[PDB]
RNA sequence: GCGGGGUGGAGCAGCCUGGUAGCUCGUCGGGCUCAUAACCCGAAGAUCGUCGGUUCAAAUCCGGCCCCCGCAACCA
């Protein structure tokens, strides 16, 4: 099963999904037919194996299949790890999902487009989201250099090397690529083999995981004799699940109240291959024994799964400590952030979930929020991200920490 | 072979015959109800003419002329009313169910279709009726319908046994549940509400339950007797509800 | 640090069609 | 996975309940009109997805295999 979760943030159509395609091969389908004329709409998913040509020279030594005879020669490249990606979308409005997605990341790669004006709305929006949540292991990537003047891509590298200054981004390297002709990708694999190291995770900890998809496997027409169970897609962060454990989902289904759903892990799968257990980094899918109605389209989106008989709060009202940006990096316009007024509706992005809520308390950096849909707060360390409907479309404006 | 209990058809009569030989000034036909009694049909009684003046398509006609003398007959297809053309067109499918029957029983019995028509069909002429119906009562009721009329008890059984199919009905249901092991209970209530049904609303052909929405499902009874349809189906759909409703699994017809 | 990069830019450019 | 349709060139009825393939256009010819395909007349042209079975007989009933359009949904 994949070791780690690398996110591919960035503006729209810079080719995020395409870079994922040159690295893994996989497409995100682009589905719902709509995505097929549009673009990535759900978080895309894909995995890959990274081995290295010991017996030759780098970056090219950075392989993809147990095969070195591609550069230098044969000695079956040594396997370093198997990684997974999370393709977000790029569209100014899918902000609410990409946020959500970050909650699973262990690191990222910022795909800027080589042939469009560097700090483009969403590129920034993302970047600052990254420095805000905590994803500090970053690799910027200059994508569409296969369509530019050898001057242009260097001058952009300048504006980048200059943005990456005052900000937290010391030597966040910048590896120009060609996601279309898959050029230079191996030096990208060497970047991501250096800088996006695979974090240790104490297993002993409470089994806890975030959900961001869920499907009804069942084909149009499978008979009842073999109706395969409900299936929950998401990522583990702390602990580890095993086949045949007893589990619950929070907040779970609603009545207006919100109760937890129990079931047994029917099965465990990463990519297309089945495993008996599952550990952090990656996305998994969990076969369950619950009525697939319950998780068709992606119902339990923003829900979390933990140990059955476990101690987690299903809050309706929450104590956020908090801070603001001075600007709204996400509108083409940078208008200065108005301080929070109470009785205001704000999107509270907590974990994978995306919930809406109203402001009851307004202090210096501690506001109290009342929510439509409960949030199961698993820790005291619960990072959150706070947004406001500026001009019809929502916008990332500030953050903080959940408090219990 | 449909042997006749007459030599010549009654003149002005209507029957099924078959085109044998297209000649220039008419053609020879063969009255299938009269041992293929060849007769004569001239253009003055016909009316793209190649598909009914075909080599073997079995037309229907009225007997213009019967010359009992020479033993020849002339027919026309003009003179066939279209009110006659249907009635005596169902009579056809009947009189050929029969043909087949004796055409295999006799063979089986290794005798003659002439002795299959003389014996079976001519005495079941007596007992008021198209013999294929005195056998439709027979096969259902008994061989004593055969023996009454005095039908030489040799064909009787070889007849009956040489004598003796789908319809589809479906429904949108809804099955919600929240049970920790829900899927399972689905499989259960469906396999308890689809139970002993093969014998209840009896013999049908096949029943299929599937998901076409996520709570919306389709049940599918296919069978032999149309009005056995929902009989089976509804019962099933009922016991869904009930057992669904007697095993914490909500179910409800659309 | 530009050298590493400027390098990278070189190496991709020399892989074009 | 069910459907829904498949028919002269075109647009399609006919298929339930089997018995010379129909329309409308277009073509073509001729007609009529002062000139118009405006009308009148004629021809041509679909072995009715495919493969097969039943049938005396099928575009029609029966089933495998295709070709678009609705349903479903990226199916761990
Ligand atoms: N010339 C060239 N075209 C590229 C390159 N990378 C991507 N493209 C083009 O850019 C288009 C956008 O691809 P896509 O991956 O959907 O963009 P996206 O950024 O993933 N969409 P989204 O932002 O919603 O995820 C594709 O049609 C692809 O052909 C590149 O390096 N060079
Ligand atoms: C499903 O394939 C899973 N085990 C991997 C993450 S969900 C796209
Ligand atoms: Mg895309």
């Amino acid at each position: 099963q994949p070791e780690v979760n690398i996110g591919v943030v960035g503006h729209v159509d810079h080719g995020k999904t395409t870079l994922v395609q040159a690295i893994t091969g996989i497409w995100t389908s682009k589905h719902s037919e709509e995505l097929k004329r549009g673009m990535t709409i759900k978080l895309g998913y894909a995995e890959t194996n990274i081995g290295v040509c010991e017996s030759c020279k780098k970056p090219e030594a950075y392989v993809t299949e147990p095969s070195c005879k591609s550069c230098g020669s044969d000695d079956e490249p040594k396997f370093l790890r198997r990684i997974s990606f999370i393709d977000a979308p790029g569209h100014e409005v899918l902000m609410a999902t990409m946020l959500s997605g970050a909650a699973l990341m262990d690191g990222a790669i910022l795909v800027v487009a080589a042939n469009e004006p560097f700090p483009q709305p969403q590129t920034r929006e993302h970047f600052v989201a990254l420095g805000i949540i905590g994803v500090k292991n970053l690799i910027i990537v200059q994508n569409k250099v296969d369509v530019v003047s050898k001057e242009e891509a260097l001058s952009q590298y300048r504006q980048i090397k200059q943005f990456t200054k005052g900000t937290w981004a010391e030597n966040v390297p910048i590896i120009p690529v060609s996601a279309l002709h898959k050029i230079n990708i191996d030096s990208l694999i060497e970047g991501i083999e250096e800088y996006i190291k695979t974090p240790y995770r104490d297993l002993s900890q409470k089994p806890v995981m975030l959900v961001i998809r869920s499907f009804d496997v069942n084909k149009p027409g499978t008979q009842f004799n073999e109706l395969k169970g409900g299936v929950i897609g998401g990522s583990i962060i702390q602990g580890l699940f095993k086949v045949d454990q007893e589990i619950k989902v929070l907040p779970g289904l609603r009545v207006v109240s919100y109760e937890p759903i129990f079931t047994k892990i029917s099965s465990i799968r990463f990519g297309d291959e089945e495993f008996k257990e599952a550990k952090p980094g990656g996305l998994v899918a969990i076969g369950t024994y619950l009525d697939p109605s319950l998780t068709k389209a992606d119902n339990l989106l923003g829900s979390i799964i933990t140990l059955a008989d476990a101690e987690v709060p299903v809050l309706w009202n929450i104590r956020i400590k908090y801070n603001l940006l001075e600007r709204v990096v996400g509108a083409k316009e940078m208008l200065k952030v108005d301080p929070i007024r109470a009785k205001e509706t704000l999107m509270l992005s907590v974990g994978s979930s995306t919930t809406l809520g109203i402001v009851t308390s307004v202090k210096k950096d501690e506001i109290e929020v009342e929510l439509r849909r409960p949030v199961a707060v698993w820790s005291n360390n619960i990072r959150t991200v706070i947004s406001r409907q500026i001009a019809g479309r929502w916008r990332m404006i500030g953050w903080g920490l959940v408090e219990i | 072979m449909i042997y006749s209990r007459s030599k010549l058809p009654s003149e002005g009569e209507i029957l099924i015959a078959t085109v044998k030989q297209v000649f220039d000034y008419g053609s020879y036909v063969s009255l299938d109800e009269y041992g293929g009694l060849q007769a004569f049909l001239p253009w003055s009684e016909v009316s793209n003419i190649r598909d009914v003046l075909k080599e073997n398509r079995k037309v229907i006609v009225k007997v213009i002329r019967v010359d009992r003398r020479k033993g020849t007959v002339d027919v026309s297809l003009k003179k066939v009313t279209d009110d006659e053309r249907r009635k005596k067109n169902l009579q056809w499918k009947k009189i050929q169910r029969l043909d087949k029957i004796l055409e295999l029983v006799s063979q089986k019995l290794k005798l003659s279709e002439k002795d299959a028509w003389e014996q079976v069909a001519w005495k079941l002429e007596a007992k008021y009726g198209d013999p294929i119906t005195a056998i439709e009562k027979a096969v259902k009721e008994g061989e004593k319908i055969l023996i009454d009329a005095g039908v030489p008890e040799i064909w009787v059984k070889p007849l009956l046994e040489e004598a003796s199919r789908k319809v589809k009905m479906s429904g949108l249901i809804t099955v919600r549940t929240n049970e920790p092991l829900g899927v399972e209970k689905i499989k259960e209530v469906i396999s308890k509400a689809l139970e002993n049904i093969e014998q209840d609303y009896e013999s049908l052909l096949n029943i299929k339950i599937y998901t076409i929405g996520a709570p919306r499902y389709r049940v599918d009874v296919v069978g032999t007797n149309p009005k056995e349809a929902s009989e089976a189906l509804n019962q099933i759909i009922s016991n869904l509800i009930k057992i669904g409703k007697e095993e914490n699994v909500d179910i409800s017809v659309v | 640090s530009e050298k590493e990069y400027v390098e990278m830019l070189d190496r991709l450019y020399s892989k074009l069609p």
